[PDB]
RNA sequence: GGUUUCUCUUCAGAUCGCAUAAAUCUUUCGCCUUUUACUAAAGAUUUCCGUGGAGAGGAACAAUCUGAGAUUUUUUGAGGCCUUGCUUUGGCAAGGCU
């Protein structure tokens, strides 16, 4: 709820760091969520390296944790 | 909101990856209210092998990240 | 299902091309344009005896100033609200053009 | 006009008389015919969005 | 007639449709039958051309 | 005064007038002056203020028919005391309601015109006058005014055809193409589409009912229906939007006529207007005079024509101050 | 199509190129806009319409031009046509006396213009498909069949040039080597025209004869064109020419009680009802008629002005019709400024039209 | 439940969960995406008619 | 997060007014011995009868009122395991497993 919008805020403001469950931490600007935790992204370094990605979409299922 | 955007972007070509580690990138030419969607002159590149050429790709659930067009404005769909 | 000579039993749920008993509307009259009448026989004749409930109806909320508008641009305002944006001649353009 | 105020949020249609976007000549405005094609360029979204 | 010969496509939309109701105050039965015959009147045109 | 109420008053006043002179046998002038030059100012103490005054005139209302105005119809200020009518007793803003509007707009019947559109005003409205005060050139039914600005090979005879002669109205219609010189002309509006409005008399009938006069549509080549019951039947509770709702009340005819009234009857809402500014005979000489009548109200007319377009002309909006 | 004529003057002879500078401005604004300069030096321009050519005139009296300007009154532009054979087999020679064509022309059927026009068949066909397209509806023999060579004053135009020459197969190679200059004199000639300067329009010009020189080079290299605009032009005089008149539809869109009314505004225009049907679903009438074009001036404000403006009218080009009267009669006198009655009005129409632009005598035998 | 339609008559190749490869004409589809392919063709064995869950198809190609 | 009413100040570019008067000046007319008072058109300005928005102060009434606010296919367990190179020691890339 209001947790979502100050964490959304926070990577409007700033790069948000999320872990998936694939091994794979993608540091971006988080632009979107979603009902099934679906995250829209725009910017974001997946490094599983890092590699630059301009929009990545991810659906909620294979997310493990977030964080600023 | 990101399913319209997914719906939204269904135009230019985007790649996307599965869970099994494959990415095809082609054309979205018909993406439903679910994560299935139809892709055409997909370049899918294999797992850890080379790539081949598909005239028409469906894909359940089973995408697990996409990486959409750079076509994204802050209030195209927001 | 909706256009075209089409017929709806209500006690089985189902559009039939035939009529099942006589004096039955079709589907494009029963479903269309009959509550398209029944919406603006509400504007412009119960503009305040059953027009907020005829509104509660429809899930449409208007504000206090709004329902004093005279009834050409108050009625402009509820089809606005009620259709919302012109949806249907883009997907003809769309999917015609 | 209803597509241009479904477009545009601050272009309202006055109450009592028509707003005419297109009809820019001020000989469409005393005739109210219209005269001379206008194109419009807009964006417009479908029932899928 | 100019859009068939010009190979264009063609679609219809049928404006004004309050006239059925505040204006002429038509039972909905009969406005279905002036909009079928409208339709009806424009496909036999298209038809012919 | 509430512009509506002002009209259907003055309109019953004409009611009784019409009916007085009708019915009373001797119509007797009171006579001018009606005190004499010795005869000194009377006192309002000793002679008025303990005296019961007359009857006004105050056409009596049916208590069915006119039942929503039957209240406060005769009052000086009919609902200043009333809250949800008007906004105090500054009396500036009115709220009304349709039943009694359409009450109003009964009893304002005699006042009122009969047209719907202003296809009525072709060649006949304020632009058309503009257009032929600046030509020099007249109507018969419009009014004349003063010329505004007081060899060519085109008027060779010899290189004309006639068929039809040029006349007044298709240089007013089409000024620039019709007229050598046009200066400070006005371009008339054109086509209005036609109000198909049907007047009800019964309200016995319903409000949505095929009328004789509307000509029938007589409709006499497959269409791309789905298969008969295959499949896609109805969810449970899903119906029409309005099927509770009636399709049509009492006050439905009532509205849609309200929807094709005059100025001040197709409102909710508005403004109080002064007394001053409400003309109740204007819309008598903006159409045209009726046939059979003598030369006298003709030339009255266009003399009132005159004087409303010379109004009209010359105005110019108010400065700040 | 652009029929209704208006010539323009500047009040001041001094501003006459400014306003010239405003009529290439409304050629830039106006699609089916066309301007044109006389040889009298009177300046024309060509619209559809009573409303155009006063958005027209409007737009270069106050944009494009602040020049006073005279308006001349509205005519149409006429065209020529026959309705006789050639009783005459008319001919003519190239100034070098050895080739000699003779050729005669006969109108066409009915719906030949407009199938030309329509662009049913065209020029592009096969030679074979187009004797197939005249012999199954037409009924021409296929000799008159293979015989087709051009069209019209353009592409598409509703004259038809037919080669029938019997002692000139012999050396067709050499008429087909002269084919193409026959064609351009049949253009020049049919877009020109001998009348009054007008197109020609549903005439089929069938060749008698063709004495071509043999291997003619310096004589047949430029000569053959205009001999063959003289043989048209005599061939088109022999013919009992007649003026060709537009005509408009009109739809009138009415309350039933101004219906007779309309019918009176018709009755002094020279209409007639084509059509009168109630409109279904509406308490309106439409009234579907045929008007001459050069009485439609005004009909539109007469006819609101008559019903109170509750009927209104729209009005378009349909087709042509003949004028009643003859163009050649010398013996008719024209009364200056009386509306003229039936068998005088091609009579005027033409002298009236050489006044505006040409020569006031015409001659039948000007060419040969 | 939309992809049935385009395939509705042209052979596909089809990938299951257990890494299998197929390829067969497909005949209808239900809503759940359990599709019904006639001739699927183990990539190297044959075993005709066969129904497919939703959550069993990983990925699925145009063969035909 | 009240209404009504009174007064003052400021801004009006909306048909500020779904109504419409008068006056001054400069010219053209008409009447015409001359001057007011006049005729009726144009242009340039004003006065008057009224009007809208915003702000401030006062008085009388309700004293609040009006708001915003889990397993059953595709969003949750098909989850663990040995070997090869790196070990970047949290594991990645490859095989049969269950």
């Amino acid at each position: 709820g209001p947790l979502s919008v100050l964490t959304q805020s926070v990577k409007n403001n700033t790069q948000v760091l999320i872990n998936c469950r694939n091994n794979k931490k993608l540091l971006g600007r988080v632009k979107a969520f979603d009902r099934h935790c679906n995250m829209v992204l725009e910017n974001v370094k997946e490094m599983w390296k890092d590699r630059y990605i301009s929009k990545m979409f991810l659906r909620g299922d294979s997310v493990i944790v977030v964080l600023r | 909101k990101l399913v319209r955007f997914l719906m939204k972007l269904s135009h230019e070509t985007v790649t996307i990856e599965l869970k099994n580690g494959t990415q095809v990138h082609g054309t979205i030419t018909g993406v439903d209210v679910s994560m299935n969607t139809h892709l055409k002159a997909v370049k899918m590149t294999l797992k850890n092998r080379e790539p081949v050429q598909l005239e028409t790709l469906s894909i359940g659930n089973n995408i697990r990240y996409f990486i959409l067009p750079d076509s994204l404005p802050l209030d195209t769909l927001l | 299902r909706l256009w075209g000579d089409i017929y709806f039993n209500p006690k089985t749920r189902k559009f039939t091309k035939k009529a099942p008993t006589s004096s039955s509307q079709r589907s494009f009259v029963e479903f269309i344009l009959e509550p398209l009448y029944k919406i603006l026989a509400q504007v412009v004749g119960d503009v305040d005896t059953s027009l907020p409930r005829t509104l509660d109806e429809l899930g449409i909320h208007l504000t206090k100033e709004e329902l004093k508008l005279n009834i050409r641009p108050l009625l402009r305002l509820v089809c606005k609200k009620f259709f919302g944006e012109f949806t249907g001649f883009v997907d003809m353009c769309v999917q015609h053009i | 006009d209803c597509l241009i105020e479904q477009t545009h949020p601050e272009i309202r249609k006055r109450y009592d008389q028509d707003l005419c976007y297109t009809d820019i000549l001020f000989t469409e405005q005393e005739r109210g015919v219209g005269i001379k094609s206008t194109p419009v360029t807009v964006v417009l979204p479908d029932t899928k969005g | 007639k100019h859009a068939v010969q010009e190979r264009l496509a063609v679609t219809v939309c049928i404006n004004k449709i309050d006239r059925l109701i505040l204006e002429l105050k038509l039972p909905p039965t009969d406005a279905y039958y002036k909009l079928r015959h409208i339709v009806d009147e424009v496909n036999g045109l298209i038809s012919m051309y | 005064v509430i512009e509506p109420v002002y009209i259907s008053q003055w309109g019953s006043m004409w009611i009784m007038m019409r009916r007085e002179k009708r019915d009373r046998r001797h119509f007797k002038r009171m006579r001018f002056p009606p005190f004499d030059d010795e005869e000194p100012p009377l006192d309002y103490a000793d002679n008025i203020l303990d005296v019961e005054p007359l009857e006004a005139i105050q056409l009596e209302l049916d208590p069915e028919e006119d039942a929503p105005v039957l209240d406060w119809f005769y009052d000086h200020q009919p609902l200043r005391d009333s809250r949800k009518y008007v906004n105090g007793s500054t009396y500036q803003r009115w709220q009304f309601t349709l039943p009694m509007m359409s009450t109003l707009y009964r009893l304002a019947n005699q006042l009122l015109t009969d047209l719907v559109d202003d296809n009525y005003f072709y060649l006949f409205d304020l632009k058309a006058f503009f257009t032929s005060k600046a030509l020099n050139m007249a109507i018969p039914g419009g009014p004349k005014f003063e010329p505004l600005v007081r060899w060519n090979e085109f008027n060779d005879i010899n290189k004309i055809i006639i068929r039809q002669p040029i006349r007044t109205e298709y240089k007013i219609a089409f000024p620039y193409l019709y007229n050598n010189l046009p200066h400070h002309v006005h371009l008339t509006w054109y086509h209005t589409p036609n109000v198909v409005f049907i007047k009800t008399e019964d309200p016995d009938l319903p409000a949505f009912y095929f009328d004789p006069l509307i000509n029938p549509i007589s409709h006499r080549s497959q269409e791309p229906l789905p298969d008969d019951d295959e499949e896609f039947e109805l969810p449970e509770f899903v119906e029409p939007f309005l099927k509770d709702t009636p399709l049509y009340t009492d006050n439905t005819a009532n509205g849609i006529a309200l929807l094709w009234a005059p100025r001040p009857f197709n409102l909710r809402s508005g403004r109080t207007r002064r007394a001053l500014d409400i003309p109740l005979v204007k819309n008598w000489y903006r159409e045209h005079c009726p046939a059979g009548q003598p030369v006298k109200v003709r030339v009255s007319y266009q003399k009132l024509l005159k004087y409303y377009v010379l109004n009209a002309l010359k105005h110019r909006p108010p400065k700040a101050q | 199509t652009s029929v209704i004529k208006i010539a323009v003057e500047p009040v001041n002879p001094s501003e006459l190129p400014k306003m010239l500078d405003g009529l290439r401005k409304v050629n830039k604004s106006y699609p089916s806009l066309t301007t044109k300069v006389e040889e009298s030096g009177e300046h024309v321009i060509l619209g559809t319409g009573e409303l155009y050519l006063d958005c027209v005139m409007h737009d270069l009296r106050k944009m494009y031009s602040e020049i006073d300007i005279k308006v001349a009154d509205p005519v149409v532009t006429f065209c020529e046509t026959v309705v006789e054979t050639s009783s005459l087999k008319c001919f003519a020679e190239t100034p070098n006396k050895k080739n000699k064509i003779t050729m005669i022309a006969e109108p066409l059927e009915k719906g030949l213009a407009e199938d030309i026009e329509n662009e049913v068949v065209q020029i592009t066909w096969n030679r074979k498909k187009l004797g197939e397209f005249f012999q199954t509806k037409y009924d021409w023999d296929l000799l008159a069949a293979r015989s087709i060579w051009a069209f019209g004053p353009d592409a598409t135009g509703p004259n038809i040039l037919v080669d029938d020459t019997l002692p000139s197969e012999v050396d067709k190679a050499l008429l087909g080597s002269v084919k193409d200059s026959i064609v351009q004199g049949f253009q020049w000639g049919t877009r020109e025209g001998p009348l009054c300067d007008e197109l020609i329009r549903n005439v089929k010009f069938k060749i008698l004869d063709a004495v071509v020189a043999q291997e003619p080079l310096h004589r047949g290299g430029g000569q053959i064109i205009p001999t063959a605009r003289r043989v048209v032009y005599s061939a088109f005089l022999m013919a009992t020419p007649r003026l060709m008149e537009p005509y408009y539809f009109v739809e009138v869109q009415a309350p039933a009680d101004c219906v007779s009314a309309v019918y009176t505004v018709l009755a002094r225009r020279r209409g007639h009802v084509t059509q009168d049907a109630p409109i279904p679903g509406s308490p309106l009438y439409t009234i579907k008629a045929f008007i001459p074009a050069i009485d439609s001036f005004g009909f539109e404000t007469d006819l609101r002005t008559h019903t109170q403006g509750q009927a209104f009218s729209l009005s378009v080009f349909h087709h042509w019709q003949i004028v009643p009267g003859d163009p050649l009669d010398k013996s008719i006198v024209i009364r200056p400024l009386e509306p003229q009655p039936a068998p005088h009005l091609a009579r005027e129409f033409m002298i009236k039209t050489r006044r505006r632009k040409g020569l006031s005598e015409d001659v039948s035998i000007s060419k040969f | 439940s939309s992809k049935m339609l385009q395939h509705i008559d042209y052979r596909m190749r089809c990938i299951l969960q257990d890494g299998r490869i197929f390829i067969g004409t497909f005949k209808a589809f239900d809503k759940h995406m359990n599709l019904i392919l006639c001739d699927c063709d183990e990539f190297k064995r044959v075993l005709g008619l066969v129904l497919l869950r939703g959550e069993n198809l990983v990925s699925m190609t145009v063969e035909g």
